[PDB]
């Protein structure tokens, strides 16, 4: 049963930060590459940020090219999201996503971080 | 400046599909096959098949594509310190450079001698042979001291077969000029010229598998190849405590996958970084073993045939070395209607699978040592030197095996310089290295960045266990239980000779133990300090 | 980025009614790489087809795949009311990962 929770999303002031929790279990972490990625108010899917199984390559989108970092914790199996300089267009609903495939896709997700910029 | 891609997915299937689809399918498996009892080779064959040969060639693909250098090279990002094995593998090559070519003179004086209208192995009233021949339809009307026209014009006109390696005899001027046009023809199609695109596509890729499925259909309903096949496939289970099936069948795996060479490695560097070479290497690989089994059907009913023939037993009717595949298949063209165009057909094939798995593994030399020295042999005047030096030292060499006493050299080549203990220790360091001194797990995200997934827990626990513990377990058993090397089962080579071959197997091996002590030695610091530094990538 | 342009998200369909969504990209995907997530409402997204034409664990053979290149389909032959959600094509081959706007499939 592989379930992952997501937490530390509320509400911070616009150009400010926050540090996201994708808690894994049911699965070993350390071989699966994971991903964030962000639900618009709209409902748009949008991917943020992939990081690799063991860390090291690690992919952002255009928008948060330089102002995400994701990072593992391999050893207590949790993703991390720090952000920071969070725009007012970053309001989202923040999931991370188990994609290791790249031919098998985001096979589980998780639930929603509310993460809202005002 | 930027090395080369290939321009399309389908260059390097071509690359490889004639890069490790050649002799050692049609011509080397064949007699190592009959040298070791035939059913009691498929054992180890499988086993090093599924266990050892595709999950080393999916890791030297991999290495080439990750690492976009050539062999040498590209262990500057996976361990430096083991760069050695790189070299390793180019002194394999080198030497499988020489003799590999030296078939290919053979099959081209089997091509000039196929333009008779009468072939010269088809009977036996000629110069070269003994007064001790007789035609193979007549040996069961006459009354065991007899021998084979294929053998001797084999032995005695193409060969011209000496005592021994203590006697080279002359210099054969019609096989060294053989290998001097094969030569000629390879020097005139590396860079030379540019690139052979527009006939590599259909007939090379086809005819050799055409004439391969010609010259099963004509093995197969040939009287007695029943028993032939009976010979092929039923093992002798107490053969396979012998050391000689083990050793002779994973470096046969590992010679027809030309996988510690340099050369697939040099052909996965030419990749493009995010392209699945996973499937395309177990469709390529299922295609040479296949290639294998089904040539294998082929001469080994072609054997079965033969010992109907003659009467003489399966396992004595050919030779037991590496002339099995110019003594059956000739013999089974002349079984054919109209032998000499199957003549001139099937040496053409012997020369094309030749030609394809020679300008591959010359160019995964060449492109090893010229990422090994960028700007030093550009890609001008420097790397048409550099490519007749190469080709003028390695013919040179190989007049030393092309001579009276040229097959002696020959097996010892075969055996010794590049299909030996040589590549168990460099396939046991390669899988050594990615497994434990980079990681199954490093290289697994590695191959997860570019192929798209995580490789399974077979390639990932054969690189771990299964390849070194394979590779281990061979090159022990093969010198706690030494029988030395002998040609045909009857010639005992010398001790000079056996020194000799094992200088080949310690020339390719010595180069990981030699550049670990080089680097270790030119790093300042202590041994904890210069051996990490060293196993870092750069 | 590679923009994959996917059919216009309000469609309605009655119960029982074989019905398409396309799916175009700027650039070519490898077809092995574009996968169809179902998003239902209030709930995560999950895996619906992966390699254009796979099923993921779950989905009932009624949902399939097909399409190459550019062009690609998602298709139900028989809608019942438990696809009335919203489905996202995504291309997850080329390292800037996108996914496709919304299809939200109403009923009648
Ligand atoms: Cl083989
Ligand atoms: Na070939
Ligand atoms: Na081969």
């Amino acid at each position: 049963e592989v379930q992952l929770v997501e937490s530390g999303g509320g509400l911070v002031k616009p150009g400010g930060s926050l540090k996201l929790s994708c808690a894994a279990s049911g699965f070993t972490f350390s071989s699966y590459a994971m991903s964030w990625v962000r639900q618009s108010p709209e409902k748009r899917l949008e991917w943020v940020a992939e990081i690799s199984s063991g860390g090291r390559y690690i992919y952002y989108s255009d928008t948060v090219t330089g102002r995400f970092t994701i990072s593992r914790d391999n050893a207590r199996n949790i993703l991390h999201l720090e952000m920071s300089s969070l725009r007012s267009e970053d309001t989202a609903m923040y999931y991370c996503a188990r994609g290791e495939v790249r031919q098998r896709g985001f096979d589980y997700w998780g639930q929603g971080t509310t993460l809202t910029v005002s | 400046p930027q090395r080369e891609k290939w321009s399309s997915k389908i260059d390097f299937v071509l690359s490889v599909a004639g890069g490790f689809v050649g002799l050692g399918n049609v011509w080397r498996f064949p007699y190592l096959c009959y040298k070791n009892g035939g059913g009691a080779f498929l054992i180890p064959y499988f086993i090093f098949l599924f266990g050892s040969g595709l999950p080393v060639f999916f890791l030297e693909v991999i290495i080439g594509q990750y690492t976009s250098e050539g062999g040498i090279t590209c262990w500057e990002k996976i361990c430096p310190l083991f760069s050695g094995i790189g070299y390793a593998s180019i002194v394999i090559v080198s030497l499988l450079n020489v003799y590999y070519i030296v078939i290919l003179a053979w099959a081209t004086y089997y091509l000039f001698h196929s333009f008779q209208k009468d072939l010269p192995w088809a009977h036996c009233n000629h110069s070269w042979n003994t007064p001790q021949c007789m035609e193979d339809t007549l040996r069961r009307n006459e009354s065991a001291n007899f021998t084979s026209p294929v053998i001797e014009f084999w032995e005695r006109n193409v060969l011209s077969l000496s005592s021994g390696i203590d006697n080279p005899g002359s210099l054969k001027w019609d096989l060294a000029l053989c290998l001097l046009l094969v030569w000629l023809v390879c020097f005139f199609c590396i860079w030379k010229g540019v690139r052979s695109t527009g006939k590599v596509v259909y007939f090379t890729a086809t005819f050799p598998f055409a004439m391969l499925l010609v010259l099963l259909v004509r093995g197969l309903t040939l009287p007695g190849a029943g028993e032939g096949i009976k010979f092929y496939l039923y093992p002798d289970i107490s053969r396979l405590g012998d050391p000689q099936v083990w050793i002779d069948a994973g470096t046969q795996i590992f010679f027809s996958y030309a996988i510690c060479l340099g050369a697939m490695t040099s052909l996965g560097s030419y990749n493009k970084y995010k392209y699945n070479s996973y499937r395309d290497c177990m469709l390529l690989g299922c295609l040479n073993s296949g290639t294998s089994f089904v040539s294998g059907f082929a001469i080994f009913s072609i054997l079965g045939f033969m010992a109907q023939e003659q009467g003489v037993d399966i396992a004595d009717v050919a030779e037991s070395g590496p002339g099995l595949a110019f003594i059956a298949y000739p013999k089974a063209v002349t079984m054919m209607p109209l032998p000499t165009f199957w003549s001139i057909l099937f040496f053409i094939m012997l020369l094309l699978l030749g030609l394809d798995s020679q300008f591959v593994e010359v160019e995964g030399q060449i492109t090893s040592l010229v990422d090994l020295y960028p700007s030093f042999l550009r890609k001008g005047y420097r790397r048409e030197i550099f490519i007749a030096i190469l080709c003028s030292i390695s013919y040179l060499l190989g007049l030393t095996m092309v001579t009276e006493g040229g097959m002696y050299v020959f097996q010892l080549f075969d055996y010794y310089a590049a299909s030996g203990v040589c590549l168990l220790w460099v396939a046991f360091f390669e899988c050594f290295v990615i497994a434990w001194i980079y990681g199954v797990n490093r290289f697994s995200e590695d191959i997860r960045d570019m192929i798209g997934y995580r490789p399974g827990p077979w390639m990932k626990y054969s690189w771990a266990v299964i390849t070194p513990a394979l590779c281990v377990g061979c090159f022990v058993f093969s010198l706690v239980k030494y029988v030395p090397l002998t040609y045909n089962k009857v010639y005992r080579y010398p001790d000079w000779a056996i020194g000799l071959g094992w200088g080949l197997a310690l020339s390719s091996m010595l180069c990981i133990p030699l550049v670990i002590v080089i680097l270790l030695c030119r790093t300042e610091g202590p041994l904890r300090v210069r051996i990490k530094y060293l196993i870092t990538p750069r | 980025e590679n923009v994959l342009t996917q059919s216009p998200a309000i469609m309605s369909t009655s119960p029982g009614e074989k019905v398409t969504m396309t799916c175009r990209a700027s650039s070519s995907v490898g077809s092995s790489y574009l996968h169809w997530y179902q998003q239902k409402s209030g709930a995560s997204p999950k895996l619906w087809i992966y390699s254009t034409s796979n099923l993921a664990s779950g989905v009932p053979a009624r949902f399939s795949g097909s399409g190459s290149g550019t062009s690609y389909s998602l298709t139900i032959s028989s809608v019942e009311a438990e696809d009335a959600a919203t489905y996202y094509c995504q291309q997850f081959s080329g390292y800037p990962l996108t996914f496709g706007s919304g299809t939200k499939l109403e009923m009648k």
